[PDB]
């Protein structure tokens, strides 16, 4: 819609996340996730060494002005690949704040994770 | 110093197999040279190092 | 002269081990050679 | 000849050179852990606060500029300066000499 829009009560950004993989190879990696309060595993004693957490999350915001949200909202299961490639729930992304400027959930997992598909570009464009 | 005790600082004999051993007495008279110099101080007047 | 512990134990420092295990020939050269009226000999094996 | 031990018990450690090394090794993995856990918590803080919340801590610092002094001397109290010199010499000078 073209125009001049300030109805910024009614604007929001309901995403589904792509699904973002961890593996946690190392204790600093372990050392890390806790330090995040939103990472809450439902046994706080689970052992993460040489596991695959995937991240399904969704990230609810609403908006004050253009700029920043006046609340953001990651949310969603944190599951583990079994010795049997059967993945279980084992814990929960509950991320909720008021006031940001962005999520640090998915840009902490951006950095630190993958996406379980990979673009990988040829070396040169093949015109069809 | 405790018996069966090696102090931190100590001498040591030569014995006549060869070897250098912990010795008490000779570890005696350092630290009670140290203990002298720790309260009176030590003097090296006429001493060329 | 100043000695040391450690002969070869840490590693990576040349020729100082063999430097300093060297110097304790010196306590029995001082029974064996003529010079024990001019020099004597103590050792101090220096710690950390 | 005389030997002389200032170890302080250090040949009492066995494997003096792998137990030195495990020390070393459980201090950087330590140092390692927090530096890594600090990176993370500042960017963290970065994206949510963005740097709109992260320019309120920056504070503006006052750099000198040399003020050259003539160090004229400082002149003290009229009682401060009675007291250097006896009270008898007040008008017994010939301020002309």
């Amino acid at each position: 819609y073209r125009g001049n829009y300030t109805d910024f009560e009614n604007t929001f950004q309901k995403t589904v996340e792509p699904v973002y993989q961890m593996h946690i190879k190392t204790s600093k990696d372990i050392a890390v996730l806790r330090s995040k309060e939103w990472f809450q595993l439902d046994d706080e004693d689970f052992d993460l060494l040489n596991k695959t957490l995937t991240f399904e999350t969704e990230t609810e915001v609403t908006f004050k002005n253009a700029n920043i949200f006046s609340s953001v909202k990651c949310f969603g299961p944190i599951k583990v690949e079994l010795p049997t490639k059967e993945t279980v729930e084992i814990g929960i992304v509950d991320y909720e704040a008021g006031a940001s400027h962005g999520n640090p959930v998915v840009d902490f997992l951006k950095r630190n994770g993958s996406t379980l598909e990979q673009k990988v570009n040829l070396e040169n464009p093949i015109p069809i | 110093i405790p018996r069966e005790t090696i102090p931190f600082l100590h001498l040591r004999k030569k014995t006549p197999a060869g070897d250098w051993k912990y010795d008490r007495q000779l570890s005696s008279l350092f630290l009670d040279g140290l203990e002298k110099a720790a309260f009176n101080g030590v003097t090296f007047k006429d001493k060329y190092v | 002269l100043p000695m040391s512990p450690n002969h070869g134990t840490f590693g990576g420092d040349g020729m100082y081990s063999e430097s300093k295990l060297s110097l304790e020939t010196l306590f029995n050269r001082w029974h064996s050679e003529s010079w024990a009226n001019q020099l004597t000999v103590c050792g101090a094996i220096i710690g950390w | 000849p005389v030997m002389a031990d200032l170890n302080g018990g250090l040949q009492f450690v066995p494997e003096l050179k792998e137990f030195t090394a495990k020390l070393r090794k459980e201090l950087v993995e330590t140092s390692e852990v927090r530096k890594a856990v600090s990176i993370e918590t500042a960017l963290e803080h970065k994206v949510v606060n963005g740097n709109s919340a992260d320019a309120a801590y920056a504070q503006v610092e006052i750099q000198p500029r040399a003020n050259i002094q003539l160090d004229f001397p400082e002149l003290k109290p009229y009682k401060q300066v009675k007291q250097i010199a006896p009270a008898e010499l007040e008008g017994l000078l010939d301020l002309e000499r």
